């Protein structure tokens, strides 16, 4: 049962090497982990943004993808790594 | 882009 | 345990 | 989001809600411009689903939200459903979103942008607060 009002949470980014201690080989180069800090994305957040402030502007760094089936707050969530997918985004926008 | 008109409070 | 979001 | 907090209404202007024809919220998304929304490929969006922009309280009937129709679904050809890798889909809107104080775009990074481990970022959404 999703909440009525929009929620937010600040969380730290992890390196893929450290994230692998939790998820093993399931972590691929086009993935980025964040969390394991007391908060967690969960079912229904999928597709949403993970934004980081760069030079004063909010930048889309990740897209909520998957994680713990119980949304454990001590396990990192896994997000689609946007830097690895942005070239496709730009080619798609340019051709359509 | 990336500059909300209504500033988020964290 | 893992799971889609 | 588990252990998160309520956001200031309209403070995450690019945040959209993807709802099916029954009005059920099933995924989030982000506006990258007036005609395009980025979401996860595994969300399985179809042209029958609706993009809702400018929403804060899904239980409210008094918000001036924008219900936008989807023209085409562009699932990244490299998306791997077995590993959930390259989990991204672009949605081209049938009708362009009208940008305002509560509806606007998030920036995209350059392919070489570096976001170091330890950096504190933010995630938003209407996902479960408790499992």
């Amino acid at each position: 049962n999703t909440p009525d009002r929009l929620q937010q949470a600040s969380l730290p980014l992890l390196s893929n090497t450290n994230c692998k201690k939790y998820w093993g080989t399931k972590i691929k180069d086009a993935m980025i982990c964040a969390g394991a800090s007391g908060v967690s994305s969960c079912m229904g957040d999928s597709g949403g943004p993970l934004v980081c402030k760069k030079n004063g502007a909010w930048t889309l760094v990740g897209i909520v993808s998957w994680g713990s089936s119980t949304c454990s707050t001590s396990t990192p969530g896994v997000y689609a790594r946007v830097t690895a997918l942005v070239n496709w985004v730009q080619q798609t926008l340019a051709a359509n | 882009c990336g500059v909300p008109a209504i500033q988020p409070v964290l | 345990t893992p799971g889609v979001y | 989001i588990v252990n998160g907090e309520e956001a200031v209404p309209g403070s995450w202007p690019w945040q959209v809600s993807l709802q099916d024809k029954t009005g059920f919220h099933f995924c989030g998304g982000s506006l990258i411009n007036e005609n395009w929304v980025v979401t996860a490929a595994h969300c399985g969006v179809t042209t029958s689903d609706v993009v809702v922009a400018g929403e804060f309280d899904q239980g409210s009937s008094s918000e001036k939200i924008q219900k936008l129709k989807i023209a085409k679904v562009f699932k990244n050809s490299k998306y791997n459903s077995l590993t959930i890798n390259n989990d991204i889909t672009l949605l081209k809107l049938s009708t362009a979103a009208s940008f305002s104080q509560t509806v606007s775009a998030v920036c995209l990074p350059s392919a070489s942008d570096d976001f170091a481990a330890g950096t504190t970022c933010v995630t938003t959404g209407w996902g479960l607060t408790r499992y």
